[PDB]
Parts: structure tokens; C-alpha cells; sequence
């Protein structure tokens, strides 16, 4: 048994009626001191380590290449100005194990924290010294988490993509259906997610020209797909993940839910590829009224139509169809298609639920196209336009499918520094350059869609720690009002940042002088609502920092009207699985699961705290299953308002919860405008 | 929670020797070197006279002691199994390939052999010492039982898998494929059974039967690399048997809800061929906030 | 120089209850009075009493006591055929054809039932009182046995055998002729051992042992009538029944090798119509043409 | 019942001790006069006839717009002169149950056997009255049948191909087998089965792109082509059907071989998806000298060589592969490989077989390629060129993929007709026609070997029906020396037609000039060797019919080498199911399974004796599984030496044999020249 474990092991041992908090800090040291220091590569000169990374194939020497070496030099030296410590052994394990270089025996250690950030700045900032140097300040302070994979492959020539989450639609067809098998073996092998929409492919027992009751359904695409995403898993690393969304309305919905019971047949059921299903209000309307609902076969829409079942408003479109003779559906019960749902999200968390109408009647580009599904972690909310990918000699019809880069504010250090504004603005400029550094050559959609949306994603993390270590409690209304606060002015300083880039670069985004931002249809309640803090602890919590006003946000508006809008979209709250460790941050802005994790790793348990848990604030970390989940939906409501995107909301539920309870909780989120809902974890 | 999916499961899978024609496997047995029909006649009586322990004693036993109907029949179904099944699949690979007279002494060998008789009188004697209404002696008993059904064959199973996963003896080694099946989900059943008894216990006598459980199978795996290298090292598999002793026993472990004992090994790749929390309905008013 | 033959007919009739789909019994059930069904489920019920016993104690601990690998092997398929085959049985026709508070009720009207918890009593107490290595006690239990299996379950079996013959609950008596084709040769077979236990003894101890076999027997056919008037009396066929079982007691009898005890009586007409390729090495010559 | 199936089944009510075989005569004239003429619709001219299926659909406007109205009629006027009987109630069911025109609901019927006739003969002719007579008399004497995917599609409008096999060489890449799926699938949907190679994809634990152990191997390909077969079934009416084919000394050999175990898991077990091994004469020898054989990693090789494994002579380099330190092997026992193949045909019919050596020491384009699989029929066996599938945005490489017409010549009816030079020769003027109008669109390889190669296949059935109605045992010398003279003439007589075709076009298939025919080494044997009949009672079976002498094979060898040739390949012996019963004929050249054949269609039980079966040749009938396949496999290596590509050799095996039975009918085939075997049947 190792010292740090065992050192790290005394926190469960309960002396004068109170853990060993004081233990990681030695574990750590001892983890270090013991094992980090010896097994890191020391070289004599930063000059040396460098043009050993560089000619061994682990760095990259076109980035470096960019820096004279002083620059590199001042760069790495910010870097260890910091003298950074990690405040658990957690941190330290994590980062060590799971990002840190290693040699290619994964023997001994390369990186440091320090030059793993050193590295990452120096690849954002392109050439600016003063920018890596920023950057440094901003990841070694830990305002600022680069996701993991821009994080881990930032500055490295054996890399993945610096994106892992894609969104592609499947259009009905043959071709189509191959290419998106193709491009989704493609992006696996990069290690990204890929999310599928499946909501245009025609149902089972659909004609195929002609031929009637020909077709598989959604099904077997989901078959095809599961086998394609478990082949291309990663070079056999880490398993290959996926996501299928299908419509309500869908015909096959209930054949879509069966891929996920436990007593799913083997010719049906599907293991590697999440479901996530798409609910109109019109399903919720008519389930709230009790009235038998009706699923529609696509095709039949497509063929009198012309337009997909999904490129239409159901709200509207829905009285159309059903009244409609040449349009094919079956009765079904909304009540009992929804208590389906809580009962497979009971048993398996599955799927993934996604309310369409409270993403579009707040989505700013709706022109392009309605948000018609999420990715594989439910927060990328943005337009897509389906691919009509030819035959072999013919040339294909180019859509766009949704790829966005991801970036986490540590709001407990963003808040302690008062550095919101700069650690936004430094964010966006960082995601913006790893959009415009992404080219991927398999994905045409995806490539198209990045070089014209330049949609990125900077979540926030560390809410409940933030909240928890300055004595608020998760449920409490100050923890929505200072959610409220901080993030209307992440809002706004994304906004005037991505204005600033498209003042800078002459350019916005593709279509964006048909989106709510060009017409000023976006800022009416920033214009019109004042988002100050109601409390006057939170107002304190925001000393020394300007909150944006009503005449703040007028000239915003004002701003982006002038001179436009670089991304499409900026903000979405990822899960920041294991890059929160790392930062010693609780995870995303969902509330902590457990005050002390206990995990094992190899033969050795270990243990972590939750960041800054002690005597005093351990009964504001409340653990999410003891929360109250309305309470919980309210808080990510509160965010959700300012954030362009979605949130990935996992719903936190006891054992003791029935199905009607798991129900009322999401009707509830679907009542208080939220977009997504992630997860049904159980107790 | 589990007894009548065991018994499913194990009624499914009933058999009968008579099934697999064995004759087919002198056209392989003759091409075998003194030494590895030695090392295989040794191997096979083993498990035979192991086996007849289980069919006369260890089922019988636990079934007598056990509470419970369905319990009982699932036990008594698997005690046929031993007697009825078994013990006759193993004569008949035995008359097919050796003549009476060599039968008769290898029997009279391994009857005789140290290592063989040392494992099987020490879960004998477990078996002997129940005592009517006594928990923790059923408990210790059923820890045997696991150990044999989970463990202690496979040391035997080995060779036959070695063989089958080559293309020979492979009659008698899909009879051997189809014992070692039952034996695993007996292993299983018998290993819920005694994770009953033992979570019944106070901490202090949970850490006591966890104590007994390894101490025992400290004693079995060293006279296990005895027995080992006895019969394997005239045929140069003794290393790779050892690793195959060792992942079996941290799957008995499992059985009885303990932790592996042994670090992860892989095994030889010739043998590897061988081988609702409750529904409410919406009620309206739900919709509504 | 039976057994074998014995082991042969007994895994041959193997079976599962669930060979027999039961949904077609279920309109001829419908349209039974509802005297005709409770007489039908208490029926059913002291059958699976009486099975229950036989398979989780009798068989056990006859095959305990008896010599031999293969009359073990018997004797432990027979115990094994009591409580996972024919107990469970019961259980699936109970399933099909009635609603769970009628199976509820049933089974607690067997434990507070006056002469089903007296035959019990007597039965498993002759079972509990073998003692190792004495012979007589083993008899006396063994005749117990033999008047379980070809005396007492006919007072049960009359009944569905009374409605098969008629053509009505068919699959249910495809289910309880089965289980009688098992017990009409567990019968014969424990008659057998019991016989060579009795023809050991001097003429003096021999006529001390018929006399028990006798005395036993009209005790519990005293028993029985009570318990076929209580169950008989009210769909009037109590007199039809004794006839029955006072057939069947003479064939328990001479199952043991004894004389027939009562006079033949007309039984009624309706019962007795309810009554891989093989795997050769490649030679070098095989290559060569 | 019905009465014809009642007639029918009086054939086995046996009269006088003998079967009653007329009554099959009776069951289809009741069959007809009760159940066809009551069905079938009549219109009052041929005009009005034509003119409804051109106006509904059925049939295609532009082929027969080629001729008036007035050739038209005297086409089908030539069909009904003949006044064709089916001689079987067998015959006549299958016909108007598999291939006659049925209305849109499959409720009456459309054409009548004279109209498919004609309809196949003026598509084959383009325009030409003379020649569509020509075809009229050949299909209705019934001495050329056109495969089932021909006669049943030819002219219709709502048709599949009417080429159904495929073979397609996949490269070792992910765009590779992305396309291969993609390509699978579309040739799935069309109807044809397809086969793919699978040597060229690196074996499991290979590095993809320097990180080790990375590879499933073959089996997670073959994964994803057995689902994209499952996918692409067509309605299920007929289930999509692939062939794998791995070479021998491939590293996934045994692995591959383990998906058709019957104890093999769901993760791995393939069900839709047939497979063959190719065994070099390298293997043959290292199991006969029961040496330690290796298999390779192919990428190894690959990166040592630059040139893939199966690209490569194993005869030649095997011994510098297992020297070779930078090439990855793994020690194998050759003959227990063979009992292993032996067992799984015995216990599944899998592996297809071929003889590597044994098709490309006679294979005519060696220059072109060597012969490296076959198709899903096992018979088809042409060079193949693998392409190189890029990057979305760069232009792809395209090779050869496999894909010829097939066509069957009935023997009993071209030798009672004397007419072996006509038939073949107008047999392959269709071939040619069909390979000219076939346009795959959506597979490039298929499509360029189509054009390129000019590939057809021109088979034969009825062998057996032939042998036993004019008394010769299968086994007898006498049938193999009636088979060696009549293929013979049908490969001279199929040559001289490909010199005329190239004379008349003025162009030979690409890279003819490479090719034995244009060396004149393929007329060797020809020029030197006579094939006459070396008995009486065969030489009197083709008295009145000129039999080809060396002198006439050396005028034929010039002429080709003065002319060229236009098919690269032209003959190739199919299974020939379904078609068979239609021309009353046994199946392809094998020997019968059963000399009276009971089948249940629906809830019907119906009996087929064999064409031509009586008591006179009751005993010239012989079961195939009766027979000593040694002799069966003489005939088919006699047959073989005449054919260019193989011959789909089914092995009818007893019970009674062992695996060591099955491996020396493989190894006598071997000996004896044979290319493929098929099937190991065992009743
Ligand atoms: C991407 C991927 C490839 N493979 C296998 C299948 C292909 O035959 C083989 C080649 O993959 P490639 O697509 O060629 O990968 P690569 O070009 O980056 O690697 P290399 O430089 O070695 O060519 O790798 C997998 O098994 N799983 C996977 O996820
Ligand atoms: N010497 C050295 N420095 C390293 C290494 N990895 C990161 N660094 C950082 C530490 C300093 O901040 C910076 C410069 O180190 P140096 O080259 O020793 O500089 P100097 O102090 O000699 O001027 O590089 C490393 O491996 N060796
Ligand atoms: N009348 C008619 N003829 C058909 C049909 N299907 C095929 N035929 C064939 C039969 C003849 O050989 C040929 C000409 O038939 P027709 O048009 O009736 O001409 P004719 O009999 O007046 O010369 O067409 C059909 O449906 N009707
Ligand atoms: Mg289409
Ligand atoms: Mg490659
Ligand atoms: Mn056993
Ligand atoms: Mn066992
Ligand atoms: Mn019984
Ligand atoms: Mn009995």
C-alpha cells in the first residue's frame, strides 16, 4: 500500500468525532514527493525538454515554432511563477494519470501541470506572447478549464480532435443512412461522441419505392450504428460512445425505447448507443389533457408535404396531419408513452429528454433551422440542416451538422480573482482559435457547420463548491440569485466578446443577419430586466466587479447591431466529468452527489472530499439526492435563461421515488423552461 | 430473491451421457505419449472420486440442513445431477478409453495419493461437522461445498480443456464441458445461499467467517500447487495450471461476496478455446404547477 | 439385478411440467361447481403435501441409508422427481386455474387440515426414525414409503383421473398421469428394497414385521376414509373413492411382497379411462493419391 | 385440396409396385386448366396486352420501342408456335410462382411462360427481329436458360439487377471498409449477393497508427457486414446474403473460422454471412509434410513489403515471411487447421473452400491480377484489383470488383437439338447484352470491372438428367468423357464467339494483350491434346455435331491471337436453384440429391421426381449422397479443365463419415485440379 493512499486513506478515520480533512493535504505532498518526482523527466534546460518533446513526436513543431524560445522560456516561466499546488491527492492523481505526457511506455512523466498549461497557452495563444502569457495566468489561477480533449491534446503531434462532441442528421435514405455509419466510425475514431438524429428516417413497415412494408424502422439503423460505434472504439482505448434522438411523434418511438428495457431482445436491444427523445409541447399539451395522441409515419408527411415530419411545427402541423388521409399514424396514449419514459429512465437513466419548444422559443437561430435534437451529453442545443449525400458519382448536398468546443469557468475562482469579464473574454478568444484550428476531412457537414456557425461552448463548474464554501445552500433562493448574476454577466461578456471578434475579423457567423441577435429580438428582457443580485449577500459576493445594467445591455445591443456576432453560439453547460479533479471543482453546475467520493483505483480505494469540504460548510454540500429536485430544476432554469445552449441536467433521484414522481419532475422542468434533462441517477 | 431463476436455469440445462457418443476419441487417445494418458487417467479419477463426495455428502447435506422448499428441491435436483449424470458420464469416459484392469489401478493410485486424498478429507470433514440448527457450521460447510464446485475441479478440468481446445478427445471433452457448466451454476447457488447466512451475522462474526474462508483457502491452493506440479510437470503445463488455480479461486471468492484474492492473470488461450422502483400512473394535477 | 433397469425407466420418463400447456383447461375448469373445485383443490393440495415430504425427507434419507452407487443414484432421482417435478406441478395447475387468494387459502387448509397433519405426522416419523446400519428400522420406513407412493396419493389421484376420463381438465390429468406412470414404479422399487430386507429375517421376526406392515397400513386407511368423506361427501363420490383406495392398498401391499388384505369391488368405469461428426486425425497417407 | 396437388401426390401411391410418375403429367394439366387459365389475365390482342403493362409499370417503354408493333407479334408468335408444356406440375408452379408477371397485388397473372420468353428475347435482341426469334427458339426449346435475376427482370420497369453476384476487394482502412458496407448494402438492396475479401484488413492486435493492439481484426468487419446484410434484406423476403473470404494464413484465420461454430457467443457468431477460406498450395504442403505452418500479420507484411499479404506468391515468399524478423507470425499446425475446417463443414457446411493455386495456375489474367476469393456461390473466380476509398475531400482509386452474367446451357436439350455451336453463341450474345446494359451506380469498382472486363458467365444443368435418361452413370468414365467433349466444344465454341464479338466492336477486354489468349499459351492443351470421345456410345451422343480437332483449335488460337477476345472471362457453372425446376432439369452439373423430391409449400405437400425419372432409369439416377464423391469429383475436375472461372462443387456427404473422410475428398480435389468447393452437404 502506498503512503499517499494510506495517508489519504486516514480521512475516514475519525478523530474527536471529525474526519481527517488535513490528510489530503499530506497525501498529496507524500503522492508527489514519493512518486511524481521521481518518475518525471528532468531536463537541464526548458531549452533541452522542448526539442526532445518536439523530435521524439510528442509535441508539435508548428505551434512552437510560432514563440522565440525567450518567449517559451517567459511563458513557462508564468507558468511556475504560480508555484501551483494541488489542494488534494485527487487533483494530482487525476492530472497525472489521466492528462499528464508520459513517455510512449507510459513509464515515466513528461509533463508537469505547469508545462501541460504552459503548453495549451502557447498553443492559443498563435504566435501572441502577451496572450499565452494571459492564458497561463488564467489556467494555472484555474479560472479557466480547457475541456479534456483540448486540454489533453493541445500541442501534441499523436493527438485526437480537440472537439468530442458531434451532432449529425441522417437523412432518409440509403446513402445517407451509410454515410452517417461512415462519418460517425469516422468521429469515434477521433474519440468524439457522436449524437444521430433519427427522427426523418421513415418507420418500420414503410414503403422503399414501390415496395410497401419494406422498411426496418429507426431500429435497425440503430443496430447498424450501435455495431459501427463498437468497431471504431478508439483504437481500443476507451470504449466507442454514441447517441440516437428520435421525435415523439415518431412512429417508431416505442420500438426506440425498447432498444433500452432489460428484457430487450438481442436482435433489438442496443449497448453502446444512448437514445435521447425529442418532446414537442404539442405531446405534453396532449398528455396534460388526457387525449389519445398519434404517432406519424415520415414518409407519408415527407410524400404530402414535401417537408420532413421534423422540419415542421408540430403545434401547428399536428392538427394537419391527424386530419390528413394521406398521412399514416397509429393512436397512442401521451400519459402512457410518458410513464414509459420515467420507467425506463427509473431502470436504465435512458433516454435523454429534450423539450423542443422550450429550446426554439428562446433558440436565436431559428432561421437556420429549429434545434431538432442535443448531443450525446444533452447540452449542445443548436441548428442543423440534414445532408443529402448522393450517389457515388453524383456531388452531395452539404448540411450542417453541429460541432462545438467546450470550455469551463471555474466560477469559485472566476469570483475570488472578480475576474468575470476577463476570464469570459480570454475563454472565448481560446475556443474561437480551437474552432477555427478544427478541420475534419470525413464529416463534410461538420466541417462546413464549424467554418460557418463558429458555434462554441464555455460551460462553468464548481457552482455547489462556490456556493457550499461560501455558507449558501444549493436550494436556497441566494443560490439562484447569485446563479442569476453570474450568469447574465458570463452572457454578457461572451456576447461583447464575440461582437469584439466579429469587429476585429469584419465577419459574423453564417446567417446571422436573420438571427434574434441582428433584429435585437435577443436583448429584450436584458434590456428590460434588471439582473442585479436581490440579496445583499450576493451583492457582496460581487464586490469589486461592475454588473452589467439595463443601459449595460442596451449597449451591447446597440454594439452587436453595429457590428455583428462572431459565434452562433457561445455558452452550454457541459458534464466536466473528469477535468473537474483536476481543477478541484464540483462537476458542471449540478449539485455534488456525494460529500466524499470513495473510488477505487487498481487494488487501492481512495477517497476524496469535496472541494473545500470541511466542519463548517458540511451541511451546506448537501448531496443531490437529498435535494429537493424542483428546487434543483429552479437553479438550472435560473442559468438556463442565460445560456444560449443547454445544460446537461442529470435528475437525482431515491430509490423510494415512484414513476409519477420521476414524471412530475420532468413536467415540472418542461413548466420551468428547461431545455434538456441528461440523466435519472437513482439511489 | 434467486431459487426459482436457479431453478430455470439449472432444469434447462439437464442432460444425459448417452447424448455424446464417446468411441470417436481412440482415433485421438491413441496418438497421446505415455505421460500425457498418465497425467489425463490421474486427472480424470480425481474429479471422479471428488465428484462422488459432492453426490453422496455435499448436496445431500446442505439439502438436509437448508430451510426452505424451493431451496430444497433445487438442492435435491442438483444432487441428482452429481449421482445420476455425473458420476455415470465419468465411468463411461473411463470404460472407453482404458481397460478394466487400468482402471482399477489408477483408482487404487490416486485413492492412495497424498494431495488428492489431503483436499478431499478436509471438505469431507467440513461436511461431517454440520449440526442440526447451527448456522455458522451450515455456513462453513457451504464455503467448502463453493470451493470445490468452483475451485478444486479445476485444477482436474484443465487437461481436458487443453485437449478439447486442440481438436483432441473431443467427445469426452464436451461431457467435460457439460459437467463443469453444472458445477459452475452449483458453485453459484451454493454461494447465495451461504452470503445469506453470512450477512445474518453481527461485524465481528462476519470478520471471523472471513477469516475462516481465507485460512481455508490458504490450505487448499498450497496442496493445490502440490497436487499440480505431481501431475503436470511430467507434460512441462504446471505454470499455466497454476494460473487457471488462481482465477478460479478468486471466482469461488466472488461466489461467496468476497474480494479476489489473487492479483488478475491471463489464462492459456488452448484452454480459453476449451472453455423498477414502482410504477404510479400520472393522476392529473401533475401537469399543473 | 434390477436397478439399471430401474435407472434406465426413471430418466427415461423425465419431464417438466411446463411440457403441458394448461390455458385449455381453462373453460372445462370455468364450468365446474364450485363443491366439484374445492374438492379439486384440496385434492391437489394434500397430493403436493404428501410430494412435498417424499422428495425434501423420504427419498433423502432412504438413499442415506441404502448401499450402493446406483441404488443411491435411484433413489436420489426419485427424491429429486418428488419436489422440483411433481410438488411444483401442482403449483402450475393452481397457477393457471385459480386466482392467488383461493392458492392462499388452499395451502394454509392443508397445515390446519386434522388427517392430512396425521398422515404427515405418521409418515415422516417412521422417515426420522431410520437408524444407521439397522436394517429394521430402515423396513418399516420404507414400507411408510411404499404406502405413500401406491396407497395414499390415491384418494388424490381418483379425482383428476375421474375428470380425465370424462374428457374434462385434460391437460391438469396429462400432468397428474405422469406423475402417477413415476409413482406406480418408486412403488415398486421400494417394495423391492424393503423385500430383500424382510427376506433376511428369521420367520419369527418376519411375522413381527407383517404385522407392523398391517397394522400400519389399517391405521391409515382408517385415516384415509375420514379424509376422503371430508373431501368426497360433497360431490357424492366418498364410497366410489374408498373403493378405489382399498384397490390401491393391495397393491402397496403386494408392491411388498404380501398377500392383498381387502376383497375386489367393481371400480368406477370413468377412473379406469382416466387411466457433430466424428472427429478421425489425418494420416500422412491421406495426402497421397 | 387443390386437384393438381392431389394428382400429385398420387406419383407416390405406388401402382403394380411402381411409382405412378404420369400422374405428375396430370397434376400439371389440372394445375393449368383449374388454377393459370382461371388466373390469368387475357386481353383482346397482344397490342392491348403491351399496351397495359407499358402504361401501369410493368414493363419498360424504352427496349421495346426498338421494334414495331408488327415484330412485336411475330416474336411472340414465334414463343407460341412452339406450343410449350411444362412436363412437371413442378416446373409450371415455380415458373408462375417465381418469375411470371403477376398484377400490383400479386392477385392474378400477367404473362404466361411464352410472354416472359419473348419479352427476355427482345430485350437481349436491342432492335433486332431476327435475333429476337433467334432467343425466342432458344429459350423455348428450353436449350438456354438466362439466370434467375435476367429472366425475371428483363424488361420490367420496377426490377432489380440483373447481375447478383458481386465480389468486392476491401483495402485496410476505415474509408475502406466504410465504403465496403456502404457498398454491401447497395448491391444488397438490389438484389445480388455479394462477397467481399477480407485478407487485405490486418489481423486482431494490430497497431492502427503507432499505438499497439489497436485492431479487432477481421471478425468486428465481418460484425458490421453481417449487420449491413440484415439491414439491406429487401422486405426479408429474401434476407440480405454476403460471403467472407480470409486466406489461409491470415492471423484471424481461426478466428474467423470460430464465428461459424455452433457454441460460438453473440458477439462474435455471424449468422447472415457465409464464408470461405483460400488455401494455397503453400498450405496444402506444410499439413501433407505436417511441418509447423505460420500465420502472418498481413500489416506487417504490408509495411515490410509495401505489398499486401494476399497480393503476394505465399508459394515464394512464406519462408522469406517467417525469416523475415520485421513481419509479425504466429505458429499454427497445418493439419489441425484442416480437421478444424473439416469439422466446421461437417457441422455447418462452412467453410467455402478454394484451391488458390488451383484456379490461378490455369487463370488466363494473372497479368491483370491473381485470383484471390470467390463469390457467395463459390464459382465465380476472376482477377480482382482492391481500390483505395479516400478522404471525403480527395479523389478515390478505383479498382476491379468481380461481377459476371450468368447463363445456364441445358444440356439434354442442346444435345437433342444438336445445336452446342448456336446455343452457346446466341447464349453468349445475351451475356454480352446484359453485361452492356448493366450500370451500377453506386458501386464504382463493380461498375469499371464491368466495363472494363466484360466478364459473363456460361453455365450448364442438366448433367445429370442427361447422363441417367440415356443410361451412363454419373460415376461411370463414359459420363466424364461425355463432359470433357461437351465442354470442350462449349469453351471452343464460347471463345470463338468472345474473337467475333472483339472482331465486329473492334475491342477486346482491358489488358487483353497480357492475357494467355493473346499469348496463345491458354490454346496449349487444345492444340496439342484431342478431345473426341474415346468411347463408342459417348462418340455416337454427339453423332450429326462437328466436335472441334486440334487442327480446328489452332485456327481458333489464331484467330484469337489475330482478333483478340472480348470477355475476359466466359464460362463459370452456378448452382442454378430455382431455375432448374423451370426448365425441368437438375441442378447446375452435380448429381441429384433425391430422385424423388418432397416439399411443403405453404400447408401443401408436393413431390418432384426428377426430370425425365422411370422405372427404366430408376438405378441411372443415383443419390449424389450414395455416390463416391472421389468419382464426383473426377467429373468436376474433367468439367473444370474446360471452365475458366470454377464450378460450384457441392460435397454430399453420409453420416457415417468422419472428418478424416471430408479432408481426403478435399485433398483429392486439390490433387485433381479443383478451384472451389461449394457446399458439404450431409443428409
Ligand atoms: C479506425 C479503426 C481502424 N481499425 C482497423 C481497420 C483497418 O483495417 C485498419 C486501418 O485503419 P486506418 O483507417 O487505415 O487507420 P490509419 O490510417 O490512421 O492507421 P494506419 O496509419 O496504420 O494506416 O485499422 C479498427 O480495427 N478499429 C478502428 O476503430
Ligand atoms: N530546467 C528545466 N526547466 C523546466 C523543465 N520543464 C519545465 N521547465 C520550466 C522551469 C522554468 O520556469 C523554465 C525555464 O527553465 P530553465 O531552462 O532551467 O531556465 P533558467 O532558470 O536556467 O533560465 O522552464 C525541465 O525539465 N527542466
Ligand atoms: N390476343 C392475345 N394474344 C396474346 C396475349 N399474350 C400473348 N399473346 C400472343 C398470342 C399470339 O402468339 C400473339 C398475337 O396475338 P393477337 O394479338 O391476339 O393476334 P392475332 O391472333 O389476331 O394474330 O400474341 C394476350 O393477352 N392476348
Ligand atoms: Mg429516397
Ligand atoms: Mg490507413
Ligand atoms: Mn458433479
Ligand atoms: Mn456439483
Ligand atoms: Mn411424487
Ligand atoms: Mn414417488
Amino acid at each position: 500500500v502506498p503512503k499517499w493512499i494510506q495517508l489519504n486513506n486516514e480521512i475516514m478515520i475519525q478523530k474527536d468525532g471529525k474526519f481527517q480533512f488535513d490528510k489530503d493535504k499530506e497525501a498529496v505532498h507524500s503522492y508527489f514527493v514519493d512518486y511524481i518526482n521521481q518518475n518525471t523527466v528532468f531536463f537541464h534546460n526548458l531549452k533541452e525538454k522542448l526539442d526532445y518533446l518536439v523530435e521524439n513526436q510528442y509535441y508539435e513543431e508548428e505551434f512552437l515554432s510560432l514563440y522565440s524560445f525567450e518567449d517559451i522560456k517567459e511563458v513557462f516561466k508564468t507558468a511556475y511563477a504560480k508555484k501551483f499546488r494541488f489542494p488534494s491527492f485527487m487533483s494530482a492523481f487525476k492530472f497525472y494519470n489521466d492528462y499528464a505526457l508520459k513517455t510512449n511506455d507510459k513509464k515515466k512523466i513528461l509533463e508537469r501541470y505547469e508545462d501541460r498549461i504552459s503548453i495549451v497557452a502557447l498553443f492559443f495563444a498563435n504566435g501572441d506572447t502577451e496572450k499565452a502569457k494571459e492564458y497561463v495566468n488564467l489556467m494555472i489561477n484555474q479560472e479557466y478549464q480547457p475541456s479534456t480533449p483540448t486540454f489533453l491534446n493541445a500541442g501534441r503531434k499523436r493527438r485526437g480532435e480537440l472537439v468530442s462532441c458531434f451532432l449529425l442528421e441522417v437523412n432518409d435514405s440509403l446513402n445517407d443512412i451509410s454515410r452517417a455509419i461512415d462519418i460517425s466510425m469516422q468521429l469515434s475514431k477521433l474519440g468524439g461522441g457522436v449524437s444521430l438524429n433519427l427522427s426523418k428516417l421513415r418507420a418500420k413497415g414503410e414503403a422503399i419505392k414501390d415496395v410497401e412494408n419494406a422498411t426496418k424502422g429507426v431500429v435497425g439503423v440503430m443496430k447498424l450504428l450501435d455495431n459501427a460505434f463498437r468497431y471504431a472504439d478508439q483504437m481500443g482505448q476507451r470504449q466507442g460512445s454514441g447517441a440516437a434522438y428520435l421525435n415523439i411523434f415518431h412512429r417508431d418511438i416505442n420500438d426506440f425505447l425498447d432498444t433500452k428495457k432489460i428484457s430487450a431482445d438481442e436482435d433489438v436491444r442496443v449497448k453502446t448507443l444512448s437514445i435521447g427523445v425529442v418532446i414537442p409541447d404539442k405531446f405534453v399539451e396532449l398528455a396534460r389533457e388526457d387525449k389519445a395522441a398519434y404517432v406519424f409515419y415520415p414518409h407519408t408527411i415527407y410524400k404530402e408535404y414535401g417537408q420532413h415530419m421534423d422540419e415542421m411545427d408540430m403545434n401547428e402541423m399536428y392538427d394537419k396531419f391527424v386530419d390528413n388521409p394521406r398521412v399514416k399514424k397509429e393512436k397512442i396514449n401521451p400519459r402512457k408513452l410518458l410513464e414509459k419514459l420515467a420507467m425506463l429512465r427509473s431502470e436504465s437513466g435512458y433516454p435523454y429528454i429534450m423539450f423542443q419548444d422550450n429550446v426554439n422559443k428562446v433558440h436565436a437561430n431559428n432561421h437556420i433551422s429549429k434545434v431538432k435534437f442535443s448531443n450525446l451529453c444533452s447540452e449542445v442545443l443548436q441548428a442543423s440542416q440534414v445532408s443529402s449525400y448522393t450517389d457515388y458519382d453524383e456531388e452531395d448536398e452539404i448540411g450542417l451538422d453541429i460541432s462545438c468546443n467546450l470550455g469551463s469557468l471555474n466560477i469559485l475562482n472566476v469570483m475570488e480573482h472578480k475576474s468575470i469579464e476577463k476570464t469570459v473574454k480570454l475563454a472565448t478568444d481560446s475556443l474561437t482559435h480551437v474552432s477555427e484550428t478544427t478541420d475534419i476531412r470525413n464529416a463534410p457537414a461538420v466541417r462546413r457547420a464549424n467554418k460557418a456557425m463558429k458555434s462554441i461552448g464555455l460551460g462553468a463548474m464548481n457552482l455547489h463548491g462556490y456556493l457550499a464554501q461560501n455558507g449558501i445552500a444549493y436550494e436556497s433562493p441566494e443560490a439562484r440569485d447569485f446563479a442569476n448574476t453570474f450568469f447574465m454577466m458570463v452572457n454578457f461578456y461572451s456576447i461583447q466578446r464575440s461582437a469584439e471578434i466579429a469587429k476585429e475579423k469584419g465577419e459574423t457567423f453564417d446567417q446571422y443577419e436573420g438571427s434574434t441577435y441582428a433584429t435585437g429580438e435577443y436583448f429584450d428582457k436584458y434590456v428590460s430586466t434588471d439582473f442585479s443580485p436581490k440579496y445583499e449577500k450576493i451583492a457582496n459576493l460581487f464586490e469589486g466587479m461592475h454588473i452589467p445594467t439595463t443601459e449595460d445591455w442596451k449597449k451591447l445591443k446597440a454594439f452587436v447591431a453595429e457590428h455583428g456576432m462572431y459565434h452562433s453560439y457561445r455558452l452550454c453547460i457541459a458534464p466536466t466529468g473528469s477535468i473537474s479533479y483536476v481543477q478541484s471543482s464540483t462537476a458542471s453546475v449540478m449539485p455534488i452527489m456525494e460529500r466524499i467520493e470513495e473510488r477505487t483505483y487498481g487494488n487501492s480505494k481512495t477517497y476524496y472530499p469535496m472541494p473545500g469540504l470541511a466542519s463548517n460548510n458540511w451541511f451546506f454540500y448537501k448531496e443531490a439526492y437529498d435535494m429537493d429536485m424542483f428546487k434543483v430544476v429552479d437553479m438550472i432554469a435560473t442559468i438556463q435563461q442565460h445560456i444560449d445552449q443547454g445544460i446537461s441536467f442529470t435528475l437525482f433521484l431515491k430509490d423510494t421515488m415512484t414513476t409519477r414522481d420521476l414524471n412530475r419532475i420532468d413536467l415540472y422542468a418542461h413548466h420551468r423552461g428547461i431545455k434538456t434533462i441528461y440523466y435519472a441517477r437513482t439511489k | 430473491d434467486f431459487t426459482q431463476m436457479f431453478y430455470n436455469q439449472n432444469v434447462k440445462q439437464f442432460w444425459l451421457p448417452e447424448e455424446i457418443a464417446l468411441n470417436g476419441d481412440l482415433l485421438t487417445w491413441k496418438y497421446l505419449g505415455k505421460n500425457e494418458q498418465d497425467t489425463y487417467m490421474k486427472v480424470l479419477a480425481g474429479l471422479t472420486l471428488l465428484d462422488t463426495e459432492q453426490g453422496n455428502t455435499g448436496m445431500p447435506i446442505v439439502a438436509e440442513h437448508v430451510d426452505g422448499h424451493q431451496r430444497k428441491a433445487v438442492l435435491n435436483f442438483m444432487a441428482m445431477m452429481e449421482n445420476a449424470v455425473h458420476a455415470k458420464s465419468y465411468s463411461n469416459i473411463f470404460m472407453t478409453l482404458a481397460p478394466t484392469e487400468t482402471i482399477n489401478e489408477v483408482f487404487e493410485w490416486v485413492k492412495q495419493n497424498k494431495y488428492l486424498q489431503k483436499k478431499a478429507q478436509m471438505i469431507v470433514g467440513l461436511y461431517k461437522a454440520i449440526q442440526k440448527d447451527d448456522e455458522i457450521s451450515l455456513f462453513k460447510a457451504m464455503v467448502a461445498s463453493v470451493y470445490l464446485e468452483s475451485f478444486l475441479f479445476y485444477s482436474g478440468f484443465y487437461y481436458p480443456l487443453y485437449f478439447y481446445g486442440q481438436g483432441k478427445l473431443m467427445q469426452s471433452g464436451e461431457i467435460i464441458n457439460l459437467i463443469l457448466r453444472d458445477e459452475a451454476i452449483h458453485g453459484v447457488y451454493v454461494g447465495l445461499l451461504a452470503q445469506e447466512i453470512y450477512n445474518k451475522q453481527t461485524e465481528e462474526k462476519k470478520a471471523e467467517l472471513r477469516e475462516f474462508a481465507i485460512d481455508l483457502l490458504n490450505q487448499l491452493y498450497e496442496n493445490e500447487l502440490e497436487y499440480t506440479e505431481d501431475l503436470y510437470d511430467q507434460v512441462g503445463l504446471s505454470h499455466d495450471v497454476k494460473k487457471f488455480i488462481r482465477y478460479n479461486a478468486n471466482k469461488a471468492l466472488m461466489n461467496l461476496g468476497f474480494d479476489p484474492y489473487f492479483e488478475e492473470e491471463d489464462i492459456n488461450p488452448i484452454v480459453l478455446n476449451g472453455l423498477k422502483a414502482t410504477v404510479e400512473p400520472l393522476k392529473d394535477d401533475d401537469f399543473y404547477f
